[PDB]
């Protein structure tokens, strides 16, 4: 569509509520959809699926990390999305775990040593 | 293989040749032949819905060779 | 190909296996549009199925031949037991409906559990194939190597055991009952140890026959 | 647009000789 | 040339089977051709070669039964494991039509300690059954290594697993019925009536583990000793009255020990 | 058209891979709001953005809860 | 030297040992192989046109960086001490393999770090060697996954080797830091408390980026997870196992010597008794509470 109607049905699907009823949240959505738009480092799934991996081990689980690349590679089989990359870091920012260090671990290009 | 599973099919079909090949002949007296070859029709009657009613999914498919040998074995074993 | 495949394990030889009275199955021939390690892997894969035609044969047979309600039995048991080789080659085909991109590592992957079964069974069937018993101490020889120590094979026979116990309470109902004898052949009327599995306490079985005398007068 | 085409009938006839994913 | 051809092979001789140009060509060494692309195959092909010595093991020692229950048991567990590592090989089949992960070498690395700890393993326990393999696989759970302590512990609960239906047979019952020689206690196969106390049971060192101490297999030893006088010499037969090893021992022992000697 | 509703039920395979995905994760979404994600990245858009916008409706239902 | 040490450490604590037989060893070809460390065409780079020579260079040094060597690129034999140098070709362009020599380092700071990791994974060296080793053996494995990134980025016709040069920095850090403390384990002969207040000490003295500090943190806590449960055990219940001879309490008998008496307080004499260098420097000042 575009995408100031199409966070309209992301607030009805979140929240219960009505877009005629509560209009602040969808300010905010608004506010940082507009102000910023592009991404700040590269893209690859393949990165992202080796973190998917280091998440899964993290949760105590080790039979849905071979689950998830199977998954993987039908995801490349199919082929009907356009970024592979963004839906499958979208979902691991909003990871949720039942049940240090974290200033080694893998990340992206810094994109300090690269220029478009 | 084609050539062994359609013989053993073959080999069930001849004891239902028979079968068939003595009921054509009472209506095509002994006192016993009717009263056994009634039961034998009962049989075929039953038997025969069964098999009309997997014809039926097959109008409505996912159903192989091996699904209906196996399912029809407690069948095949009771003509022998 | 494994249309073919999971029907050749099912028991038809084909043009592909070769069957032998030796050992079944033997695949020598060459395709190039195969491995020519693939065969090695194929192999494998023939001792499995081999022992499944082995069996069926021998079931078609019984039931100096070998008779009795035993007989009718053992044979029951190894009708049950097989079941899950037939349910694991349509699941099979199921995947491969969906996916055709797995390969015959999958195959011998999924069926792994009964090269636990298989062997382990087949000694027991070649022991009463050689030796000619048939009678009550068949219990006996199950008995012993129902307590197995791998899992599948142990439980298995497990699922036989009972039968045979619940097929001897109709030899101790109509005996015990109502001091009826001879609606099965033997395997007054006095204890043998053949009639008799050993390790069922000879006391309790003399309690046994004295309940199935006193009924008749 | 999607959800609402997604909802219909698939294949539940299966092929023997078209084996991998029959339409 | 290309490197699939050789990402063909390989992916072969993980399961035990050689490729087509990468075949086993010594049997001290490990597969042999037959620069970098050349010095990276030695490296992968190093876990097949484990895994052709833990699977001739798994296979020889299943079908011995002279080996006893215990053995038959690490045979399953091994089979179990293997039947793990088939199930990754399925997937990095599938993966080509081309994933490769610097070709695969992130993908063998957890898999190789899991291949380096059993082959230990099964040369460690040669020649034992019983308490005595059970102290031998007890011997590898002083590690610090976490990984290798849980893969230890998995087979640890699988192997006590009969022995400890061999010891409820002797808590409950008081019998023993085995003639393969894994329990703790050596019987003697000659009938005792008076001399039955001291004589028939004996105390074999040999079939005792490394979590289990003296006094708690002489205290099992004289209730299974004291139920079975129970019923032998004075005919009044019972319906079965009733960390260590998460202690579970120190309380059923315990309150057996209370009961039958409070009775007899 | 045939082909054109064959890539559709492709849409609802991975669509379903991505369903075991989100509760292996336990995310709170449901398949038709991840079809509008998949449209909102077929025109571009930050996958931290929509966390960020995910991130405040989830819990602006917790505060009228 | 090696196969020498760990027999030699293995006899102490046998011989101590008197609740445990037969204290576990590994197999001879887990250390014959060298096939279980990362580290063990022939033609002139010099005439090629340069963005090939880049190509090639790049290649050659990243596999050099997990140990096996490229294809102009050479380990130079040593296979003693935690030192290990490495030859690129003489006929390079010079202000490449300049680039190059500053690249190399990592490598040496990779084989110390892989053949610690073999020697320090047995029983002769204790379970804090082995939890020690273990702990340090996850970092290897993300390495593996940095360098399998700039493999992408290499296939991708968009690495230099300005940009790679940039990017192993922050991994150069960690391999440097793994580095010297492996060298300063292994020359010691340091384990049990003698390698904790190591890393008491090590885990002191980076504090002025926090880059390394997350790292030795947690690798202290790692290395002391044992030896709290050994701690905690001899805390709570008189009961100690002791499964090898690392902690600062040792019990050697002296009821073999009073028998049947407390009348020489014996516990408070050479019965439970400490040991000096096996106290990890920071439960020092609890010492005598904790006996």
């Amino acid at each position: 569509k575009s995408p100031n109607v199409l966070l309209q049905n992301l607030c009805c699907r979140i929240l219960g509520r009505s877009e005629a009823d509560v209009a602040q949240q969808f300010q905010y959505a608004v506010r940082v959809i507009g102000s910023n738009f592009a991404p700040t480092v590269e893209r690859d799934e393949f990165l992202v699926a080796e973190k998917i991996k280091k998440e899964l081990i993290r949760q105590r689980r080790e039979a849905d990390a071979a689950l998830f690349s199977e998954l993987h590679r039908k995801l490349h089989s199919q082929g009907v999305l356009k970024n592979k990359w963004s839906i499958l870091y979208l979902l691991l920012s909003l990871s949720e775990d039942p049940r240090s260090y974290a200033t080694l671990f893998a990340q992206a290009l810094p994109r300090d040593a690269h220029s478009t | 293989c084609l050539r062994s599973v359609l013989e053993q099919i073959a080999a069930y079909g001849q004891v239902v040749f028979r079968l068939q090949e003595f009921i054509d002949e009472v209506m095509g007296p002994f006192r016993t032949y009717q009263a056994f070859m009634w039961a034998l029709y009962k049989y075929f009657i039953s038997f025969k819905e069964e098999l009309a009613e997997i014809e039926k999914c097959i109008i409505n498919t996912t159903i192989t060779l091996a699904i209906v040998v196996d399912k029809l074995a407690p069948r095949l074993s009771q003509l022998k | 190909m494994i249309h073919e495949l999971l029907l050749a394990l099912s028991g038809y030889p084909g043009s592909i296996f070769t069957w032998n009275k030796r050992s079944g199955l033997q695949v020598s021939q060459d395709f190039p549009f195969l491995h020519p390690s693939e065969t090695s892997v194929l192999n494998r894969l023939c001792r499995l199925g081999t022992d499944y035609i082995r069996f069926t044969e021998f079931i078609e047979q019984y039931t100096g031949g070998l008779h009795g309600i035993y007989l009718r039995a053992f044979c029951t048991g190894l009708d049950s037991v097989l079941q899950p080789y037939r349910q694991a080659l349509l699941d099979l085909e199921q995947e491969f409906l969906g996916d055709p991109h797995l390969s015959i590592s999958h195959v011998n992957y999924f069926l792994d559990q009964f090269q636990l079964l298989f062997p382990s069974v087949m000694v027991v069937v070649e022991q009463i194939k050689s030796q000619k018993i048939h009678g009550c101490q068949i219990l006996e020889t199950v008995y012993k190597h129902s307590c197995g120590g791998l899992p599948p094979v142990r439980s298995a026979l497990e699922k036989i055991l009972a039968v045979c116990h619940g097929v001897m309470y109709k030899q101790l109902s109509a005996w015990m009952l109502h001091g009826l004898l001879l609606d099965q052949h033997e395997e007054q009327f006095s204890l043998r140890v053949e009639i008799l599995p050993s390790y069922i306490p000879v006391r309790v079985a003399e309690k046994i026959l004295f309940v199935g005398e006193s009924v008749q007068m | 647009l999607w959800e609402a085409a997604l909802t219909y009938e698939a294949s539940k006839r299966r092929c023997w000789e078209r084996v991998g994913c029959p339409p | 040339i290309t490197e699939a051809a050789l990402v063909r092979d390989i992916l072969y001789v993980f399961q035990g089977i050689d490729g087509k140009n990468i075949k086993m060509n010594n049997t001290e060494n490990c597969y042999k051709v037959e620069r970098s692309l050349r010095d990276t195959a030695v490296r992968l092909s190093e876990l097949g070669w484990l895994h052709n010595k833990i699977r001739r093991y798994t296979d020889q020692r299943s079908l011995d039964r002279s080996f006893g229950l215990v053995g038959q048991s690490f045979c399953a567990a091994l089979h179990q494991e293997l039947r793990e590592y088939y199930r990754l090989l399925s997937v990095l089949h599938s993966q080509l039509q081309s994933l490769t992960l610097r070709r695969l070498l992130v993908w063998t690395y957890d898999p190789k300690i899991r291949l380096k700890t059993l082959a230990a393993l099964v040369d460690h326990c040669q020649g034992r059954k019983g308490g005595e393999l059970a102290s031998a696989v007890h011997a590898y759970t002083k590690t610090g290594d976490p990984y290798m302590r849980s893969l230890v512990q998995h087979i640890l609960s699988l192997v006590s697993h009969p022995v400890l239906s061999f010891l409820y047979r002797w808590i409950y019952d008081g019998e023993l019925e085995d003639t393969y020689h894994e329990f703790f206690v050596a019987s003697d196969p000659t009938v005792k009536t008076d001399r039955l106390w001291h004589d028939k049971y004996t105390l074999r060192k040999s079939m005792i583990p490394s979590f289990m101490t003296m006094d708690q297999s002489r205290k099992v030893l004289l209730i299974g000793k004291s139920i079975n006088f129970l019923h032998q010499v004075c005919h009044d037969q019972t319906p079965t009255t009733k960390t260590d090893l998460e202690n579970a021992f120190q309380g059923k022992i315990d309150a057996a020990y209370f009961e039958t000697s409070k009775y007899l | 058209a045939a082909a054109a509703a064959a890539n559709l039920n492709a849409v609802r395979e991975t669509m379903d891979v991505l369903l075991e995905i989100s509760r292996i994760l336990n995310t709170g979404l449901d398949m038709e709001t991840l079809s509008i994600c998949v449209r909102l990245c077929e025109q571009g858009i930050n996958p931290e953005a929509l966390s960020s916008v995910i991130k405040e409706l989830r819990k602006a239902t917790e505060a009228l809860k | 030297q090696s196969l020498e040490l760990k027999r030699k450490m293995l006899r102490d604590k046998q011989n101590k040992k008197n609740s445990g037989q037969h204290l576990p060893i590994f197999p001879a070809w887990v250390y014959e192989r060298p096939a279980l460390i990362g580290d063990f065409t022939a033609l002139p780079i010099g005439t090629l046109p340069l963005a090939s020579q880049e190509s090639a260079v790049v290649e050659d040094l990243l596999y050099v960086l997990v140990g096996v060597d490229g294809r102009y690129v050479s380990a130079q034999p040593l296979a003693g001490r935690q030192s290990r140098t490495f030859l690129v070709d003489p006929n390079l362009d010079l202000s490449i393999r300049e680039l190059v020599h500053r690249i190399l380092p990592v490598a040496a700071s990779y084989s110390a770090v892989t053949r610690f990791i073999e020697e320090k994974s047995s029983f002769e060296y204790g379970q804090v060697n082995h939890a020690l080793a273990a702990a340090m053996r996850t970092l290897v494995k993300e390495h593996l996954i940095l360098v399998s990134q700039l493999e992408q980025l290499h296939r991708q016709g968009l690495l230099s080797l300005q940009k790679l040069w940039f990017y192993i920095q922050p991994a150069m850090r960690t391999m440097d830091i793994l580095a010297s403390l492996a060298t300063s384990v292994d020359k010691g002969e340091c384990l049990g408390g003698s390698t904790l207040s190591l890393l008491h000490d090590r885990s002191f003295s980076y504090t002025g980026d926090s880059q390394a500090q997350e790292l030795c943190l947690y690798l202290t806590k790692a290395a002391s997870a044992p030896y709290f449960e050994v701690l905690e055990k001899w805390i709570y219940r008189g009961i100690i196992h002791d499964p090898y001879s690392e902690f600062m309490v040792e019990e050697h008998e002296l009821r073999k010597e009073r028998i049947q008496e407390d009348y020489n307080d014996k516990y408070w004499d050479q019965r439970y008794t400490i040991v000096q260098q096996q106290i990890p420097s920071f439960l020092q000042k609890m010492a005598d509470k904790i006996l």
